[PDB]
């Protein structure tokens, strides 16, 4: 459609009005969470706040954030993720998907699902940075193993692209 | 043939300029808000170098990087830290230091070093320390401490790549320059007196030894361990370094430690390459409390959040190091015990002046409570 | 004893590699498929005193040259006006791969696990700073002397505007950090520094004084000085993972992914600076890039890499077919869009075209034609209310950016080897224009999301984009950039806006 | 309109110059004798400036001075010393100083020195050193010393005016600087003490009335006003001053003195001002040694001769440093008897040390007889 | 007391006139008919370190033009 002012403009706004409302971590957690499932990554639910929602989750990022501070206690701030799961579990459980992984399509799923749902504040920073180093990893090998095996026409086929158009 | 001197381009470039200017503004980014009366040099060629978009709090570009890592971890994001704030570039070195000023400086300390070498030598003046302290503690215990500012050195290359601002950045670049400069010059002392005193080995085998074996420098080599490879935090990094390990630890074992009981055993050689250290310290010292003190701690919006984790992360470090000194405070039976400097009132307050700076220096900043009197009790123990 | 000694650097470089020590936590933080060598070595014996003399002295040289002697020449007015606003771009987009450097090769000597190693990478590190310093210090001098200040004393922001801004963000911002340290190096030293910038800072200086410029070469002369250790940091990294099992596996798909990325944007927009960007021709870009591409990097330098099971890309020969015409296809698009830079162009002269048509026959009936066609429609008039892009637009000629490279793309004018494939991915469209980046994105399409400037700018009007974005000069009416590089018939907001040019979604017919 | 850079004069100039070199030799002032294995710069921009007439010992001028004073003294002649040579140019500076490399290096110190000081400030590092050593011995007896530098600065004014050759001048006047700087240098540590320490008085009024009323510095005052305002012969001035005087009793008052026992009192300030002095002092030395041993002591022609004046200024000079000393060693009795310093042996060997340098440094070369026992012993009767 | 100081180059020159001292034979060694007098004041301020720093600073411009821009232009 008609686009608005790159950094001020309706849609900022109104996320900043809902945000704004959260009050509860749990609250927060979740809202953060549906927020990346529905826009974050090229498997996001939504495209339609595509220029607006990076600025947006930072700014979820922030209430969350804030939230953690002056709720949880100071320990669990280091020892688990706010959805009162424990750090290394989840980084445990994720670090062993990855690599049960059978080919570079189920691995890239398995990575970029795992920032969606744990992308800080939700994970901490020390935790979460590990974690998706290793899997990180995992789908590099995968991926870069015979990269230029299959061709063009193939490649676009196993990422199930709809081709609107050759030169 | 170049255009400004030869006469017929000199010529064409001279009808092909205007008469006037075409703006007035000769401010290079003007638009760069000062942290002092009017904009500095050092703000000019720095400020706002690093790409940063408005996603990413203090930027002024927009839209998404242009190419991620695999699974989408930005090229700079804000999960490289838990601290938040108004603006990352809002930090300012009280040093004004671009990489000139820093090269300069550093270039006539390299000079000046290698004059007051030469001239040391032949002024014999090796000829009066005690050659106890030359022998056993200075070749061994300083030469081990090499490795804990190689490792702070260290603990700074992920922060060289994370950080999520140009000042910060080269806040956080010099800083490791430093450090690895005081391992190098710990161990050009140390070659110096190979030099002068026969037999006086300056290789590293020796040092290199008690730091991962001998109990002394245990807890020392448990924290910097940890601070090196422990995290990835950046911020976390840089203040459990600088203004918790270093400022306890690393000050109690260069000031207290070794430059002052150098005054004390008649050695004229090593106050010469403390005064280095101690100086890099301090200069280190303002850019770090800038950024935490004034940018973070003291944020509008996140001060009282950015101290929650660096109160967190001061009670957990801050340990570590207190241990790290009751370890250190072993090193005391090995010497001569001077009465009031070596013996338990003379380390006592040696105790007492760094728990004591650090409080006012840093601790009473951050809003972090510490009672001086039982870490030193503390530390003591070890005695 | 008494004899004068002291300690030299070489001595003190004798115990580097010790100064590290084993634990079992002793390891980089980043992701990646290598493993370098824990007892690979370092080429200069180097040390921080040492490093700091080293350059300082440099420094004081450079620094008496432009703040005296120049300063007492007037000579930041005496470049030519085209050279003195290709400076604005130049030097600022520069700044950028200098500045992402520092923190490359930061995660290089995290990567590292020798310390003499991760000295050449640190020292890399402190070279990376002074070169950002020294590219905001071209700007910086050129903002005080030079007749347009504007766009000089701004570009950090006023580069956020156009298309051509993102490319290099591509190529020298991102290629540099994000990913694979080993790509990432191979992306930086083995091909940047190597293959571009080493050859480039010394083609610039050329360049320049040709055009009455002697900042520049004051400048980098003195750059170029410390980027043979840089050429040897990548020369490093191979060698320390010359025994991995991975390399095998993965080195060369790495090199060839990294060439391709730096090729893409350089090919095309370096050759378009030094053409259109100067009055005075110093060699035609198509030999120069034979000879730094074809030649010196894949010929000599790669060649002394074989030994690593390391080989020319694959990509080497598709590229050479682009290096003719690439970068007149991408001048088309950069004149054409004018009013989203920050610096004044200037149409090619009666004589410029004549060295065009001599150096590459057939640029005249195709490139000059449309060129001259845009002149006469009114192209530098304020009064025309004429704009190049819509002339784009009504004769049927789209312009696309390539979602990988964001390099821009008009197929119906295009003469490079390039092509579009529009592709629809979960309710999204992609425009891609050629065989390895289309693969990349296939493969990667987490990696390349980078939305562009149609997709920010969509059913906007061209002048509300420029002054939300500071396009203007003190005034705060006038625009930075201009079509002609005359001093007097600038263009205003009012200008622009009287065209009425409105940023269409080109994918919207697909 | 410059020629340079102006299309009509550039292109004017450009036809007048030749399109050859109208000679080859390039080297500016290529026959000045080499003392090293080519041409140095410090040789080519200071050799033959003066313009000294054949009828001085290496000039290359000739006739008459153009102005003499009144009664006919010359503007230079061999009237000024009793030394004879085969060229008054032959002297080479060790150092190859010439202006920009002295005030280079100095720069340096300059800058460093004030880095320094702010962080030793704000490393509180002052709260160890001994209050006694501090109080009483560094803010009177060093203070005091500042007149004795002073006092050799100004004994140079006539040899700026009086020396027959370029290099001796340049010698002789950055030898001038560096114990003028000295002096000034006593003086900084004393004020920065002021303002760390309340009530320490860092004016010179009590140092003053030391030098001049205080026994401890008499035989020093006596020999400093003897050198400075007793002769006049410029080649007696740098020798006795340099060669003598400071060689024995200065260099013990600042390396075996101030600088040792602040490394016995716990004082971290004091060396860092003597690595200057001390380095300073081993600089002139080269360049004394050069001018007396070299040129003049082993003039192929004059060397016996102008060791005859040698030996005899040398028994002379050295008798007044001798009685110098043993007035200084009166001060040992204010200190604290540390058990090997400031005891009878513990200085005994301080005199060792000075007294047998000397011997090897000055003594052995110019062929003068000295029994470094006897002279310590003489110093040592007023302990 | 913990506060970042220095010396100033005028704090020192304040001291200077005092350095000299009194005794009989403190006087030139020149023919001259005149005598200056002894508490005549300077009107510069400078010291050594600061002489050499202020100096130096000079030379490495001068330096830098001649050594590098000049040669660079052919200008000799
Ligand atoms: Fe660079
Ligand atoms: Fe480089």
């Amino acid at each position: 459609a008609k686009r608005e002012p790159i950094h001020d403009n309706s849609i900022r706004t109104e996320w900043e009005a809902k945000i704004a409302k959260l009050t509860s971590v749990d609250q927060a957690t979740k809202f953060i969470q549906d927020f990346r499932l529905a826009y974050t990554s090229p498997f996001r639910k939504s495209y339609d706040i595509d220029v607006d929602y990076q600025y947006i989750e930072r700014k979820i990022e922030e209430k969350l954030s804030v939230l953690k501070t002056e709720k949880l206690p100071v320990a669990d701030l280091i020892t688990k993720a706010t959805t009162g799961e424990d750090a290394a579990a989840v980084e445990a459980t994720w670090i062993a998907k990855i690599k049960a992984a059978k080919s570079k399509y189920e691995a890239e799923a398995i990575h970029i699902e795992f920032r969606q749902l744990y992308k800080p504040p939700v994970l901490p920073v020390n935790v979460f940075l590990r974690t998706d180093a290793a899997l990180g990893t995992v789908l590099m090998e995968i991926r870069n193993t015979d990269y230029y095996g299959t061709p063009l026409e193939g490649l676009r086929k196993e990422r199930g692209v709809k081709v609107l158009h050759l030169q | 043939k170049r255009g400004l001197t030869d006469p017929e381009r000199a010529a064409i470039i001279a009808a092909a300029v205007p008469d006037h200017a075409l703006d007035t503004q000769r401010k290079y980014h003007y638009f760069i808000q000062p942290r002092w009366k009017p904009l500095s040099e050092y703000e000019q060629l720095s400020c706002y170098a690093q790409p940063n978009p408005d996603w990413i709090a203090g930027g002024l570009d927009w839209g998404d990087w242009t190419q991620k890592f695999h699974g989408g971890r930005p090229s700079w994001g804000n999960e490289s830290t838990e601290l938040r704030t108004t603006d990352w570039y809002r930090h300012r070195d009280p040093a004004r230091r671009w990489h000139h000023p820093y090269v300069k400086d550093k270039s006539e300390e390299a000079r000046y070093t290698q004059r007051f070498l030469a001239a040391y030598s032949s002024e014999g003046s090796i000829r009066t320390i005690d050659p106890y302290w030359r022998d056993e503690i200075l070749n061994k215990y300083f030469g081990a401490l090499l490795y804990s500012e190689y490792g702070l050195f260290n603990a700074h290359s992920s922060v060289g790549r994370d950080c999520l601002s140009d000042t910060i950045r080269q806040t956080a670049v010099f800083a490791a320059l430093d450090k690895v400069d005081n391992a190098q010059m710990i161990q050009m002392e140390r070659l110096f007196i190979a030099k002068l005193v026969p037999g006086f080995d300056a290789s590293t085998d020796v040092p290199k030894k008690i730091w991962t074996t001998d109990p002394i420098y245990s807890g020392a080599r448990a924290t910097v361990q940890e601070i090196w490879q422990g995290v990835q935090d950046w911020n976390e990094i840089l203040w459990a370094g600088h203004a918790v390990y270093d400022a306890t630890f690393g000050q109690f074992a260069r000031r207290e430690f070794f430059q002052r009981l150098a005054t004390v055993y008649g050695d004229t050689l090593t106050p010469f390459f403390t005064a280095q250290s101690q100086t890099y310290f301090q200069t280190t010292r303002g850019a770090i409390d800038d950024l935490f003190v004034y940018c973070l701690a003291n944020d509008s919006e996140f001060g009282a959040h950015n101290r929650t984790f660096l109160n967190a992360w001061t009670e957990h470090y801050l340990a570590s190091s207190v241990a790290a000194l009751k370890d250190f405070v072993g090193l005391y039976a090995k010497v001569e015990k001077v009465a009031g400097a070596t013996d338990s009132a003379g380390v006592s307050e040696a105790l007492q002046r760094v728990f004591g700076d650090w409080k006012i220096d840093y601790a009473d900043k951050i809003g972090f409570r510490v009672d001086v009197d039982q870490k030193v009790d503390a530390v003591l123990a070890g005695y | 004893n008494r004899a004068p000694v002291g300690v030299e650097p070489q001595e003190v470089h004798k115990w580097l590699q010790s100064f590290n020590w084993d634990f079992k936590e002793n390891r980089t933080k980043y992701p990646t498929k290598y493993h370098m060598a824990n007892e690979t070595k370092e080429q200069f014996k180097v040390i921080a005193k040492e490093y700091a003399r080293m350059e300082a002295a440099k420094d004081e040289r450079q620094f008496g040259t432009l703040l005296d002697g120049l300063t007492r020449l007037g000579a930041g007015n005496k470049v030519h006006p085209r050279w003195g606003e290709t400076m604005k771009v130049i030097s600022n987009f520069l700044e950028v791969g200098e500045y992402n450097a520092i923190a490359a090769s930061a995660m290089l000597w995290d990567s590292a696990t020798a310390a003499e190693q991760k000295n050449g990478y640190l020292a890399q590190v402190l070279d990376e700073i002074r070169h950002t310093h020294q590219c905001a210090f071209i700007n910086h001098y050129y903002s005080k002397h030079y007749h347009d200040p504007a766009g000089h004393n701004d570009a950090r922001r006023t580069r956020a505007i156009g298309p051509l801004w993102k490319g290099m963000k591509r190529v020298f911002a991102d290629g540099f950090i994000s990913g694979d340290a080993v790509e990432c190096s191979v992306n930086l030293q083995l091909v940047g520094e190597a293959c571009f910038t080493n050859p480039l800072i010394v083609a610039v200086t050329e360049w320049a004084s040709a055009n009455g410029d002697e900042i520049t070469p004051t400048v980098f002369l003195s750059v170029e000085t410390d980027e043979l250790r840089h050429m040897a940091n990548g020369y490093q990294t191979v060698v320390s993972i010359a025994n991995d099992p991975a390399s095998a596996k993965f080195l060369n798909t790495d090199l060839n992914n990294a060439f391709w990325t730096q090729q893409k944007y350089f090919t095309p927009v370096l050759g378009y600076l030094f053409e259109y960007g100067s009055k005075f021709k110093v060699e035609p870009w198509v030999k120069t890039w034979n000879r730094w591409v074809s030649e010196d990097w894949g010929g000599i330098w790669i060649g002394r890499l074989g030994k690593y099971g390391v080989e020319s890309p694959r990509s080497l020969r598709d590229a050479k077919r682009d290096a003719y015409w690439a970068h007149h296809d991408l001048a088309l698009a950069a004149y054409a869009m004018w009013p989203l830079g920050f610096a004044r162009l200037a149409l090619p002269d009666e004589e410029d075209q004549a060295w065009f048509e001599a150096n590459y026959p057939g640029w005249a009936d195709h490139y000059g034609k449309i060129f001259n066609e845009w002149k006469k429609l009114g192209y530098e008039d304020p009064k025309s209310g004429f704009i190049p892009y819509q002339w784009l637009l009504a004769n049927g000629h789209d312009v696309y950016i390539d979602r990988v490279s964001q390099v821009p793309f008009i197929p119906s004018l295009a003469k490079g080897t390039g092509s579009l494939r529009v592709h629809e991915f979960n309710g999204k469209k992609h425009s891609l224009t050629d065989d390895w980046g289309e693969r990349q994105w296939l493969i990667e399409p987490e990696r390349y999301e980078c939305h562009n400037v149609f997709e920010q700018y969509e059913g906007r009007e061209l002048s509300e984009v420029i002054a939300e974005g500071h396009g203007v000069r003190s005034d705060g009416k006038t625009l930075i950039a201009q079509p002609h590089t005359r001093g007097d018939n600038l263009w205003t907001l009012e200008d622009i806006k009287r065209a009425g040019c409105v940023f269409p979604d080109p994918l919207a017919k697909f």
